[PDB]
RNA sequence: UUCAAAUGAGAACUUUGAAGACUGAAGUGGGGAAAGGUUCCACGUCAACAGCAGUUGGACGUGGGUUAGUCGAUCCUAAGA
């Protein structure tokens, strides 16, 4: 055991002393993104100012289908005022619409 | 920019076939290109210049 | 107050007349109230072999008695609520059967 | 169906490539009243009867 | 901390950087001066055959006793208006005369790789041994051969504003050595200059260096620093690498906006003993400026299809940066390979010709070159996915260009201070404030850059240098001294020019300077500057 | 951490159930790191991933 | 599409969807001067053509990638 | 206004010779 | 159903491991036909939806992915049109 701790040593190399602490070196894209790949939702606004505005302008116009509780901009069910088969009674002596 | 009609009306048949086949290579570098780049604004004007060489051909 | 101590605890009376699919999550609940009265510890961790030891039969096959070794360590972490916590042990014995109460020295 | 015709499977590729919320920009412009997309079309919502 | 041993490995740091440059400089002269030469070599000749002269210099030094030692900075060779990151790979010629089809002739030099009268080429290299790293950078001209006179000289000297800025840069050189080596012995600095119980300062630095830039009339181009070198920490790439921390002093349009108004650096250090410094400065001539403007940079992007603009240069950077706070584990074989040979370089920036195992060449061979072509194409390949996953960047390719202050003014930026370039890959530039008192961003300023009819490139000259302050123990002689690794007389000679400017003697600083080159020129009672021999090679 | 992706691959790669096979708890940032079979095959190598062995049916009493 | 150059000597393209295999081909040979194996094509899920076409033993698709501009 | 007071500052503010080397080549 | 760790502002419900059970080959397994049409897979990620919850998702955002001389269609005729 000794002879193998002596043997696994550790020693420093330059990668160590310059990006031990450091990150990052590239800007974190928005969508997860790689180099080269389209983002179909941010590639018309080139300043991130823009896009913050952007950005809460959407949050502000979701406000409403969200109080809705759409689930989604796609979510466009429509009820009747009113269902016939549940406003058409008049129930005699024999066969009814359910049981 | 690109090519202009008056300037196009003066040349032979052969000099605008040759000159259609350059700006195809030159749409086909562009389009190559544009997989980087989203945003390559000399696209529209090589293919209106195209547009503009098939157009005095034609006529 | 740091200190380690070996127990007794008598799961039949506890489990006594404890729905089926219910048993070994009961004495789960037990034990931890068990070193809470104990130690005054309201943070109390088991050991996985412990909760082995509390499943090994079944969810309806709990032993009759236990025989665990409950230590009151400091926490560590600064995020934390109470300086305090309780880790208990399994002690596996021959028998849990007339051991009582004791004081397991630290080294 | 795995085995389909060609013209369904076009129009499949039109339904997909339209389906996108709003690009951003479109928010930006001079008197902009378009604030999403009201057509969007979900595969479990609204089925496109062929 | 100094010892032996760290001074030993700067030493043949710097003398295999003075032999590979005295080695272009003969390279040079041989194809377009003496024109002995059958075949002019061009730029990426030149810089391949240097790498290859350097690493078979280092092979035979320290073998078997450091872990690491290599090309700290790629041989770099740049043309007028381009202020540096030119280091194009040999199988760029092609592509370099096809995307620039149809363009100016302005960057004619550098796009054919052929050199022409009146260039100012700029050649820059650097060695590490250990991480312990030298680094120098020289200004030359190309001058037309005379034809009547028995002995090849030029027919003249370089005249104009290409001449005030390679002046400029010499002088500046001059004089900032001569002042750090007064830290040395600081009863020795001149009363007018400083305090005599007053150290030497970057506020000091900074305004010798804009006094001889405003005296011959030219700006000082927001890349110069003069700062301190640690071991593995040169600034090797000092625009995309964030350091800790930072002793030194820089220029910046933000200081250029504060001179015109009267991790960060700042000029608030003493210069202490026992310390490796690197001294950078490029300057760039003001001699087309018929109005007061800013000195920025404008980046080099492959794309042809940007702009209809004819003055644009377009290019591929041939030095890559590895990030290894970064991993990802990449889906070609060809691209793992090539990223474990990346790994086995280091923290400096590299060429994928030098990760060839055919590159360095025994015998400079024609099947010697296509082989190391044959292997280049798959490097590409490779290094396509690893920078897509960014594993690696590239240290741009910029060129210096001048905005006038009168357009800067009359803009207007409804964003102010919120707006950032978000397509940016690298953070520390992408969020950059050049103008704090103005509000103006980087975004904003390339705009305005690209708008502006009168924005115009300006010519640079470059010079730099890398100094070691020994002590009385270090040194042999028993008394302090500024060892310079790399520049001086035998390497960084000054070319023949002629300037119509001159320092206006009637300055406090200007005779500051002027008893600093008394004091250096004597080598008895004044400043003692020991400089590095280049080994002999034939 | 979420490695169930990996618990997939290597259940694909070693060529039996996700059921049979042992994820170190000990080396998670490492399995988290590796998203193509060519690195899972390398953890299977070197011993952060195991195949598990059959539950036993014997048929002794049979 | 990247890793079936150095995979099988491939290089894919968007091909018009009115192009068979032997256009696509003869397309081929005449736009970069190659030799070409085979063409294998499909239809993508947004309504474009893919076009896989390997070349001869005697000719390298790096080399057409290089020369192309994407590597 | 700052950026008034630094816009005007800044719009008032902007309204022998010597030889190195010789005819040798280095 | 239970235990510990990890992640996280936050974990009965996420992930890994430790355990207890179940479908028990006429399966809660492995594939297809009709129908659907991207729901497949990766990265990012939680306002609304998932009748508790949510760091998770068939949700939201951005992309990748379906390669045939031999498998089908295509050809033949059936009741029929
Ligand atoms: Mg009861
Ligand atoms: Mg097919
Ligand atoms: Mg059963
Ligand atoms: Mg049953
Ligand atoms: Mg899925
Ligand atoms: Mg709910
Ligand atoms: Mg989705």
């Amino acid at each position: 055991q000794n002879r193998a701790a002596r043997k696994n040593r550790y020693v420093e190399r330059g990668s160590d002393v310059v990006f031990g602490d450091q990150d990052a070196l590239t800007a974190s894209t928005e969508n997860g993104v790689k180099l080269r790949q389209t983002d179909r939702l941010l590639d018309g606004v080139a300043d991130g100012s823009m896009r913050s505005k952007a950005d809460r302008m959407a949050k502000m116009e979701r406000r409403e289908r969200n109080r809705h509780a759409k689930q989604g901009e796609s979510d466009r069910h429509n009820a009747v005022s009113l269902s016939k088969h549940l406003f058409s009674g008049k129930r005699g002596v024999g066969k009814t619409d359910f049981r | 920019a690109g090519v202009k009609a008056y300037e196009l009306r003066t040349k032979s048949k052969e000099q605008l076939a040759s000159q259609l086949v350059d700006l195809k290579k030159e749409l086909a570098e562009l389009k190559v290109q544009k997989l980087s780049r989203p945003s390559l604004p000399k696209i529209k004007t090589v293919r209106k210049s195209i547009a503009c060489v098939l157009t005095v051909i034609n006529e | 107050d740091v200190v380690t101590r070996e127990y007794t605890i008598n799961l039949h009376k506890r489990l006594h007349g404890v729905s089926f699919k219910k048993r070994a999550p009961r004495a789960v609940k037990e034990i931890k109230k068990f070193a809470k009265l104990h130690m005054g510890t309201d943070d109390v961790r088991l050991a996985p072999e412990l909760n082995q030891a509390i499943w090994k039969r079944g969810v309806k096959g709990v032993e009759y008695r236990l025989r665990l070794r409950i230590s009151r360590k400091r926490n560590e972490e600064e995020d934390a609520k109470n300086p305090l916590f309780s880790y208990v042990e399994p002690v596996l014995v021959a028998s849990a059967k007339g051991l009582q109460t004791v004081v397991v020295e630290e080294d | 169906a795995a085995q389909k015709s060609f013209r369904i499977k076009q129009k499949m590729a039109k339904a997909k490539k339209q389906n996108r919320p709003l690009p951003q920009w479109i928010r930006l412009r001079t008197n902009n009243t378009i604030r999403y997309n009201a057509k969007r079309r979900n595969w479990r919502r609204t089925k496109m009867n062929i | 901390i100094l010892q032996e041993s760290v001074l030993n490995k700067y030493r043949t740091a710097g003398q295999i950087a003075q032999t590979a440059l005295k080695y272009v400089t003969s390279l040079i002269n041989d194809s377009y001066h003496s024109k002995t030469t059958q075949r002019q070599l061009t730029v990426p000749e030149l810089c391949l055959l240097t790498d290859s002269f350097i690493l078979t210099r280092l092979e035979q030094y320290y073998k078997n006793k450091v872990n690491e030692r290599g090309i700290a900075i790629p041989t770099t060779i740049d043309i007028d208006q381009i202020s540096g990151g030119w280091c194009p790979e040999i199988d760029d010629t092609q592509n370099l005369l096809n995307w620039n089809k149809g363009k100016d002739s302005t960057f004619a030099s550098s796009v054919t790789g052929t050199l022409r009268p009146g260039d100012l080429v700029k050649i820059t290299l650097g060695v590490h041994i250990d991480g312990y790293t030298s680094e120098v950078s020289h200004t030359m001209v190309i001058y037309p051969v005379d034809e009547t006179k028995p002995i090849l000289q030029p027919t003249g000297p370089l005249l104009g504003g290409k001449a005030d800025a390679v002046a400029a840069a010499h002088i500046a050189m001059e004089t900032v050595v001569a002042l750090l080596a007064c830290a040395l012995t600081p009863e020795k600095l001149p009363a007018s200059l400083g305090g005599t119980s007053s150290g030497i300062t970057g506020q000091l630095i900074r305004t010798i260096v804009d006094t001889i830039a405003r005296s011959y009339n030219c700006g000082v181009v927001p890349g110069s620093r003069v700062r301190r070198i640690r071991r593995f920490l040169a600034g090797q790439n000092e625009g995309i690498v964030a350091e800790r921390e930072y002793k030194g002093v820089v220029w910046t349009e933000s200081h250029q906006e504060a001179d015109l108004l009267s991790a960060i650096p700042s000029d608030d250090f003493v210069v202490q003993s026992g310390e490796v410094y690197l001294i950078d400065l490029k300057m760039a001539s003001l001699e087309h400026c018929t109005k007061k403007g800013l000195v920025t940079l404008e980046t080099v992007d492959s794309y042809t299809g940007k702009s209809h603009k004819a003055g644009e240069l377009i290019a591929r950077p041939g030095a890559y940066v590895r990030d290894f706070a970064q991993t990802h584990i990449l889906k070609l074989k060809t691209s793992r390979q090539l990223l474990t040979k990346i790994d086995k370089q280091g923290v400096y920036p590299f060429k994928l010709s030098h990760l060839s195992s055919n590159f360095p060449f025994v015998h400079e061979n024609e099947e010697e070159l296509q082989s190391l072509k044959k292997d280049l194409k798959s490097f590409r390949l490779g290094m396509s996915e690893i920078s897509n996953n960014y594993l690696c960047v590239e240290s741009p390719i910029q060129i210096a260009r001048w905005v006038p202050w009168d357009h800067i003014l009359k803009a207007t930026n409804p964003n102010g201070n919120l707006s950032y370039d978000a397509t940016s890959t690298l953070t520390l530039p992408g969020h950059e404030l050049p103008l704090p008192k103005l509000g103006v961003s980087a975004i904003k300023l390339k705009s305005l850059m690209n708008s502006t009819k009168e924005s115009i490139s300006l010519p640079v000259a470059r010079e730099c240098n890398t100094i070691v302050l020994c002590d009385s123990s270090v040194s042999t002689t028993d008394r302090p001294e500024l060892l310079r690794l790399t520049g001086g007389s035998k390497t960084c000679q000054p070319s023949w020019i002629h300037s119509q400017h001159e320092l206006n003697p009637q300055d406090s600083i200007v005779q500051g300077i002027f008893q600093l080159a008394t004091l250096a020129k004597d080598k008895r009672f004044g400043l003692l500057l020991k400089e590095t021999q280049p080994m002999k090679q034939k | 951490a979420n490695l169930r992706t990996q618990k997939r691959l290597a259940a694909s790669v070693v060529g039996v159930g996700k059921r049979k096979v042992w994820l170190d708890p000990n080396e998670t940032s490492e399995i988290a790191q590796a998203n193509s079979r060519n690195a899972i095959r390398k953890l299977v190598k070197n011993g952060t991933i195991v195949k598990k062995a059959v539950t036993v049916h014997s048929k002794s009493r049979t | 599409a990247m890793k079936k150059v150095e995979d099988g000597n491939i290089l894919v393209f968007q091909v018009s969807m009115k192009a068979n295999k032997y256009q696509i081909k003869k397309a081929v040979k005449e736009l970069y001067e190659v030799d070409v194996l085979k063409v294998n094509t499909l239809v993508r899920p947004n309504g474009t053509k893919k076009a896989y076409v390997r070349l001869t033993a005697d000719y390298d698709a790096l080399d057409i990638a290089n020369r192309i501009g994407y590597i | 206004s700052s950026l008034t007071l630094v816009k005007e500052a800044l719009w008032s503010v902007i309204d022998q010779g010597t030889t190195l080397g010789g005819p040798f080549f280095p």
